[PDB]
Formats: C-alpha cells, structure tokens, sequence
C-alpha cells in the first residue's frame, strides 16, 4: 500500500544528483507484473530516459518462471554492474535487491537440485559457497562503496 | 627436495578428492601447487578427502598436491600481539610477517584432571551487570548467548579494552592478554572492530583470528582452534589469556557443511554425528591450572547467535551443556531501554562467588537478592500504588537497580568504581531519587568520587573489601554529595 | 579361505575382480598364462561383432554366457580364464571385462617391479641425456626393480625438468623456480 | 502446530498473570466483594496454570513430532543417492 | 535402429526405463508399441525414464518405443468452449469431436 517505489526512485535521483554515483536494481526472483510496474514507473518518473544517455539506474530482472539457477545467480549479476562503477569510477552506488529470501530460497532449490546438502540448511549467509560471498562484496571500500537496499 | 605427491579426482566447494598420497595422515596438513594449503579429513581406501584452506579456483583437475608432514598447526608466541591474522597464522595486517619462532597444533589434547586448579581469580569485564551478578571467573568458560544485534560483540569489545588498566599496569599475574576470534563476520565489521581496538589503545595486547563470510568454510572451521592454540601458548607458559569466538554458532555451520560435502552420515538438523565432539574438545581446553604446572589461565566466552529465544535447538543445547554458564541476552531488554540487555534471571554462573573480590561479593550478594525480590513481583507494577508498601518499596528500589545496571559502551569500568557505585544504589540511597535521573546521579556521582576521594579508591582496590573504615567513608561520601546533588 | 593381496590394490568392481583373479593364478602359478590369455580375450571382446553383442541389454544372461563360453573355449584357455569370463558372465558384469584386464595388467606391472616414471622437460630430449637420466633415476630404486620411462614434453614449465616417480615428485622447473621467487620477494 | 501452540500458551500465560495482578491488587483492597474478587481471581489463576501444564504437554509431543519428522526428510533425502 | 526407437528396460509404477532412444529430446512425447503415449522426463546415460500416459498394465518388458518428434500439444480455440476435456484436449463429454483448427504447445 505505503509508496515504496517512489521512496526507492527518491534514493537513487538523490545519490545521483548529490553525488556522482548512479545504482543498480537487482529483480531476483520476482514477480513480472510488479517488474513491468517499476520499469514504466520509473520511466515516467526521469530515472530512466529511452531517448537519452542521461538515465540514472541499471536494471537486472530475474523472473520467477526461470529455473533456480538463474534466479540464483541474477543476485549476482547487478552486483557485478555495480562493483564496476565502485571499482572503475569511485562512486557510491546504490544496489537494491528486491528480495534476499527469492535469492536463498532459489539457492536452496538449486542445492536441492544437485541433492548433496539436506534440504535443512538451506543457503547460508556466513558460508562463502552461498550469500556469504556475495554480501561481503558490497563494502566500503577504499576506492569506492557499494550500499544495498532489499526490500 | 623431493615429496611424496597426490593428483587431483576432484575438486570444488572446498573439497578435493586425491588419489594416491599413500602415506598422508589424518588430519595432516598438504599443500597444493598454487601455493594453497589444505588438511586431509578423510582417509579412503582409495582416495583422500582434503579440505583446502583457500579458494577452490586456483586448483584443476590432475593437479599436483604434495605433503608436508605435519599435523595442521599454527604459529604462536609474543609476536603475535596486536596482529590480525587469517585461520593459519598468515597475517593479513599487511604489517610484514609474523616474527613467531614456535608453532603448536590446532587439535591438542585439553590438560586433564591433576594440572586443574578450582576457578578463584577474578575476569573483570567492565560492565556492571556482569561483574556483579554474573561474575566470570580465570580459567572459566561463559557463553554469551543471545539473538542478533543485541550487544555480544560489545560485551566482548567491553571485556577486552577492560584490560588496559591491569596492562598497563605493573602487576604481572593480573596481566590478560585478549584473543578475538571471528567467524563469519563481515571483514567490514573486523575492520570497525581492530580501529575500535587500537583507538582504546586495547591492540597491544590482543590477537585477531579472522575467518570471514567469504573465507572458505574449512577457514571458519579452523579459525577457533588457531585462536585456541594462541591462547594456549600463554595459559601454558605462566601467562593468563583470554579467548572469545565470536561466534561458535557459524562454526558450526562450517563444520557442516564441510562434513555434508565430505559424504558423512548427518544427524539431527544436518549437523555431523559429532559437532558435540567438535565444540567439546575446543572449550574443555579453556582450564586453570596449577602452581606446578605455572599457575596459567585461559578464560573462553564462546558466543551463540540464536533464532527468537531458542536455546533448545541443537548447537545452543550443546554450547550450554558444555560451558560453565551463560549470559543470555534479549531482543526485549534491547528494545525496553535495558542497555547491556542482559537477562538477570536466565543469566548463570556456576563458579559464580569463587570469582569475585570481597568487596563486590559484600555489595552483590544483597543486589542480587533484592533483583530476584523484584522480578518475582515485577509483573505487578502500572498498579502499585493499590499493594502493600513493603513490595512496592520492593519495586521501587528494584526499578533503581535495574537503572543502576545500564552502561555505555566502549567505558568499562573499574572495580573499586563499581563496587561504590552499586553500594550507593543498593543502601537505600537512591529511594528518594525518581528512576529518571539515576543516570545523571551516577555520572555526577562517579566523577566526584574518582576526583575528590582517589585514595579511599586506592584502599578499597588494594584491599579488595569494603572494611567499615572504608564502609563509614563512603556513608560519608555518599551523603555529603547526594545532600548537594540536583 | 585365504586370500594373497597383490602389492598394490585396485578398487570397485574391476579391482575386485582382478585381485580375485590375481589369487586364483598366485595359488597355482599360472600368473603369466592367465595374464597374456586375459589381454588377449580382451581383444577378442573387442572385436565390432561381439563387443557389439556383448552390452545389448535384452541378450538373456544364459544364452548369452554359454555364447561366450563357446567363442573362448576355441582358443584353448586354461580353466581359470574361462572361470572368471563365466564368473563375470552370469554375474552380468562383462562390459567391465576389458577394464579388469586393465587392472590385470597393471597388476602385473607391479609384480615385475616396473615403476612407471614420468620426466617432463620443456622440449623433446635426445638419447644420451635421456640414457644418463635413466641412469640417475634407476639410482634411487632398491634391489630388484625396472623402470618405465614415459616422458612428455610441455613448453608451458619453459625449462627444468620434472619427476614424478612413483609418489616422489621433484619440480626442478624454472615454472616453480620463479614462482618461488615471486612469492619471496613479495613476502 | 508448534508456533500455534506457542501462541496460544502465550495467550493463557498473559491472562493467568492478568489474573495474578489483580487478585494481589483486590488482595490489597482488603484493607466483602473484594474478598470474593480475591478467591475468584485465585480460582482463575488455578485453571490458567493447569491448562498451561496441558498445553506445556501438548508442545513438548509436537516439538518431539517436529524433530522426528525433520530427520526422517534428511536422512530419506540422504538415502537416495 | 537404436536412434530414433527403443526398447523398454523396465515397467513399473508408470515409469518406464527405455533403453535406447539416442534421439530423443527432454520433454518429448513417444508412443509406446500399445498405443500409449508417454513423456520423456529423465534423460539418463543409460536409458530414459518414461512416465505413462496411462496403465503400466498394456506395457510389457522389451516393447517397442517409438520417437514421434511431437512434444505435448493441446488444441485451443473457441470451438472448445462448453466442452469438457481431458488434460490432453480429447474431448471426454460425448459429444462428438472438436473442431480445432488451431494446437498450441
Ligand atoms: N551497552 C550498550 N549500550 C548501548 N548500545 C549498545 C551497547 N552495546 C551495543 N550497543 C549497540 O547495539 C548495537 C548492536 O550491538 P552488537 O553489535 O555488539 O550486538 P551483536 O549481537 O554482537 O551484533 P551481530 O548480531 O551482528 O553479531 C551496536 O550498534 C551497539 O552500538
Ligand atoms: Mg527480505
Ligand atoms: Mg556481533
């Protein structure tokens, strides 16, 4: 109900304009309606401009209908995108992650795939063969930083 | 220069399959080609189950591995001090290598029943609640138990900055060298934590496993143990140490999942058939010894992260069984203003009295009376003012107790400061002082005392008891400065 | 029922069946026959049409080892050879038969002594180097043994030489050399 | 359900206190409804704390049900290879 | 042939293990020689696993296992509007047949 979006929409022109940083939207695993909803809202809002170069946000879908491995590794995908500003520009991006559970849950799917971990320790966020590895890679670090925002 | 080798069946997720190495050793520490060390857990028939201490994408298939001969072990000694090293030892400081001439093994033997001595010397933290009613003790092991964020990090942050005065200091058998052992934190909060330790000037003394998120799980796995040795150097060789593994719960997990890729049979919640064995045999090395065997000490504050309150799942029910006592922490507490949230009822020592100074035993056997006199009646408060007078005096004296039990961070105190404190709460002195300004009364209050009264302090710190000499100065005290306090 | 292990042991089926083979020959002293008929009805199993015939899942268990029995008997085997093929037959594990014979062989590649020793160098070597080198290699071995020289060549290591015989392993490469000195003067 | 059964003892749990408190409370007002308030209260306490030893029983079947049930997935999910 | 048709290693439970079948791709629907149809689920090394599209009773152990190249497909359009069908689009209320001009996978 609470207007969400637009306070997402907010963080990144603000980031974008305060400072020189630009953000990445991670859509792991969700749903294609309220992707299409964001997309178009924000390209109604100015973040997003088609006939332009001057567009704030880079945006990585994952759907729901796409098998565990992908919905898996798209988390990873946008992070990449944004390790590249980080690291290549010294900004200070703005990764969102719509969800974390979709990302673990799509882990845990794929390692109930693979049937070799019991399907009780699902992904863990301290081992670094999961989430570990990957929440790590969003830091501060001395050329630049990465801040990830998960609804 | 020629060793006896092994090629590579497999590889990935921490775990390579050797063939050949005919001669390896259960738990001997091989090393690969791209300079990565590894510990082989599973002796086969045919192949051998290693666990590589590194990432699995410098090693292919064929692969040369080759011995070493040695049991997996670390370098201890001195010049560890203020390092912050990896699960072997490796610096990762970038402050040039470890100067360590001794090394020791991971996985020895904890001192058995003759070189135990009973639990005596105080471990002062720092912090108010738990050096009063939940005292710790110098070869004790006292969990820290309790839900995300509640402030165990900072219980054990307090404990090691504590320290400094008895560092610093001259006497040597009240010196506590600090271990701090991570597992499964964010290299980011390592980061915050060694410049919070070298800002307390608390780094001169302390050592820092890390084995973060990203390390490999037989990183984690192994990181307490390289901790455990460390702090088993000094408690060997006549020195008292200090060891917290933040936390062991992570641990764990590690030990899991290494044993699920591993092939081994699991148990209840997944876990190996023996995790039991894995945190035992790490926490009964945390012992006291004796004046023939050097008089050292290791003290261990194993940490557990539970999910709402649930201490009767697996790791949790082994980490209580196997520690000394706990300190449980609350989400509750944390939330109702309570800061160090401690949970006084849950909370238990079982050393307990034996290590605590006389002066604090005088002041905290009468605090902790009248707390259980409070909780067992504290639900009956919003209606007291329609209950007998003596409860709600009950209630009153315990809400400024509880109030007298808060505590910044990052300021662990004294003990002769904590022990006037606490006294001028529990003597009634503060039943006439409304509970919002208990704080501003002991701030007042402490300061006046550690400026114009140093040498009653001195006394009391190099006596240890509250004599009614020093009990008649601090009436004196108490009542000329709370007569003249706001 | 004792059984004598051979020095060195193969595992799964195809070890299982060697090491049974390799006592049943060792108890009455027929290793070399059995071994050359054993290399040799691996060849006849190779041949398109029964090696074809051989893994068609559907051929009856019965019809199929009496088929085999026929074809091996002509060759004069001894009884033992012919005891394993039917052992391996009815117990429907003949896909495997080459694999053992593998295993077999290798076997006996142990108790003749013959250590397989593998010298890599950067480029192909000539036979005068490479005979002194047998020479240096055969100097470690105890009494009574040979060697085995397989040697490859890799300009990826671009120079020295490496050992591995056996298990011992020597990397006198200029590869490790100088990511020795790499790791020195960086650490 | 472990969770409900939880919810629910959480719910007796309060209104056994509730009645705790104000059985002291009308315990104190007594110094004739009052003493009435103060036994029925005590009565109410009474079968608040003996349904909380049923359902007590109750959570600890289902916690032994749930534990069960969890190794028995684990170990088929293991068997399967 | 053993490329575009097999022979059934095993029948039980509706699961067939049919060996051969080199062709054959994921999903795909084959005949088996009794008239029932059966889906290509597992591709394994060794043989394929057929779940039946019907009674394991009419397949028997080394019957034959035709490729027809057709994967699942279900007529569509307004002609089957009012009428009951099947999960395959038979029509299974009595009514003659459907007039689907159209299939859709
Ligand atoms: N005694 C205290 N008084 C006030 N605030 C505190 C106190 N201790 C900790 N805090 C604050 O509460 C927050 C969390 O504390 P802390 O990180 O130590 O708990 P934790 O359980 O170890 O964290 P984690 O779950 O990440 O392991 C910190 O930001 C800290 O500043
Ligand atoms: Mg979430
Ligand atoms: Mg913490």
């Amino acid at each position: 109900g609470v207007g969400k979006t637009v306070l997402i929409m907010e963080l990144i022109n603000n980031v974008a304009k305060a400072h020189g940083g630009y953000s990445v939207f991670a859509g792991v695993g969700e749903r294609t309606r309220e992707g299409n909803d964001l997309y178009h809202e924000m390209i109604e809002s100015g973040v997003i401009n088609l006939k332009d170069a001057t567009s704030k946000v880079a945006l990585v879908y994952g759907q729901m209908n796409e098998p565990p491995g992908a919905r898996a590794r798209v988390a990873l995908t946008g992070l990449t995108v944004a390790e590249y500003f980080r690291d290549q520009e010294g900004q200070d991006v703005l990764l969102f992650i719509d969800n974390i559970f979709r990302f673990t849950q799509a882990g845990s799917e794929v390692s109930a795939l693979l049937g070799r971990i019991p399907s009780a320790v699902g992904y863990q966020p301290t081992l670094a063969t999961d989430m570990g590895t990957m929440q790590e890679r969003i830091t501060t670090t001395k050329k630049g930083s990465i801040t990830s925002v998960q609804a | 220069d020629l060793e006896e080798t092994g090629r590579v069946l497999s590889i990935g997720d921490g775990i390579a399959r050797v063939h050949g190495l005919r001669n390896v050793q259960a738990e001997e520490m091989v090393e690969f080609s791209s300079g990565l060390k590894g510990m082989s857990l599973n002796l086969e028939p045919d192949n051998v189950g290693v666990v590589v201490f590194g990432n699995d994408k410098l090693i292919k298939e064929g692969d040369i591995v080759k011995r070493t001969g040695a049991i997996v072990d670390v370098p201890v000694g001195e010049e560890l001090l203020g390092r912050v090293v990896d699960a072997l030892g490796n610096a990762i400081d970038g402050k040039g290598p470890i100067g360590s001439k001794t090394r020791r093994r991971v996985g020895l033997k904890a001192p058995g029943i003759i070189p135990r001595i009973s639990v005596r010397e105080p471990m002062q933290t720092g912090i108010k609640a738990v050096d009063s009613l939940v005292p710790i003790g110098r070869g004790q092991r006292e969990l820290i138990i309790g839900d995300r964020q509640t402030g165990k990090t900072s219980i054990a942050i307090d404990t090691i900055i504590n320290q400094k005065r008895f560092n610093d200091g001259s006497d040597e058998k009240k010196k506590l060298y600090c271990i701090y052992v991570a597992i499964g934190q964010k290299r980011s909060t390592v980061a915050q934590l060694v410049k919070r330790l070298t800002d307390a000037d608390a780094m001169k003394y302390t050592i820092v496993v890390s084995a973060t998120a990203s390390d490999a799980a037989p990183l984690q796995y192994l990181a307490p143990y390289s901790g455990c040795s460390m702090g088993e150097y000094f408690r060997d060789n006549g020195k008292h140490a200090l060891i917290i593994y933040d936390d062991l719960s992570k641990q764990a997990v590690a030990y899991r999942q290494m044993s699920l890729l591993l092939r081994r049979p699991p148990g209840r919640e997944a876990y190996p058939g023996d995790v039991f064995y894995l945190h035992s045999r790490l926490l009964e090395r945390a012992a006291k010894m004796n004046d023939a065997f050097g008089g050292g000490s290791l003290t261990a504050l194993p940490v557990i992260e539970t999910q709402a309150g649930d201490v009767s799942a697996y790791i949790p029910t082994n980490v209580i069984s196997i520690t000394d006592g706990q300190i449980f922490l609350e989400t509750e507490l944390f939330y109702k203003g309570i800061r160090p949230a401690i949970n006084v009822g849950l909370s238990v020592s079982r050393v307990g009295s034996a290590a605590q100074t006389r002066a604090m035993k005088q002041v905290a056997g009468t605090m902790k009376l009248e707390l259980a006199q409070y909780r067992e009646v504290a639900a009956f408060a919003q209606f007291g003012s329609d209950l007998d007078a003596a409860t709600q005096q009950l209630l009153s004296r315990g809400v400024r107790l509880t109030e007298l039990l808060k505590q910044g961070q990052y300021s662990p105190m004294a003990i002769e400061e904590q022990v006037a404190v606490i006294y001028a709460g529990v003597r009634g002195y503060l039943d006439k002082l409304e509970p919002s300004k208990i704080t501003k009364f002991e701030n007042a209050f402490l300061s006046h005392v550690v400026s114009q009264h140093q040498a009653l302090l001195g006394t009391i710190r190099a006596d240890g008891k509250i004599s009614e000499q020093s009990d008649a100065k601090l009436k004196e005290i108490v009542t000329n400065f709370l007569a003249g306090f706001e | 029922a004792k059984l004598v292990r051979p020095p060195v042991q193969v595992y799964g089926i195809e070890g299982r069946y060697a090491t049974a083979l390799y006592s049943a020959a060792s108890k009455q002293n027929k290793l070399e026959q059995v071994e050359k008929e054993l290399l040799r009805v691996a060849q006849i199993l190779k041949e398109p049409k029964v090696a074809a015939s051989v893994l068609n899942p559907y051929v009856k268990r019965s019809i199929k080892v009496k088929s085999l029995n026929d074809i091996t008997a002509k060759e004069r085997f001894s009884p033992l050879t012919t005891n394993l093929i039917n052992l391996l037959a009815e117990n429907g594990r003949l896909s495997n038969t080459q694999g053992v014979v593998s295993a077999f062989s290798t076997m006996m590649s142990v108790h003749r002594g013959e250590v397989p020793c593998t010298v890599t160098s950067a480029s192909p070597l000539e036979e005068a180097t490479l005979s002194e080198l047998k020479t240096v290699l055969k100097s470690f071995l105890s009494q009574g043994q040979v060697l085995k020289l397989e040697a490859k060549t890799d300009p990826s290591i671009l120079g020295g030489m490496i050992v591995r015989i056996g298990e011992k392993y020597v990397d006198m490469s200029v590869k490790t050399k100088i990511q020795k000195l790499g790791r020195a003067m960086r650490e | 359900t472990l969770k409900d059964i939880t919810r629910r003892l959480k719910s007796i749990k309060n209104i056994q206190k509730i009645t705790k408190s104000m059985k002291m409370v009308a315990a104190a007002k007594y110094a004739s409804e009052q003493s009435a308030r103060m036994t029925a209260m005590d009565n109410a306490s009474k079968n608040a704390s003996e349904m909380i030893d049923k359902l007590t029983l109750t959570f600890n079947r289902t916690r032994q049900a749930v534990i069960t049930k969890e190794l028995i997935e684990i170990i088929s999910g293991a068997a399967a290879l």
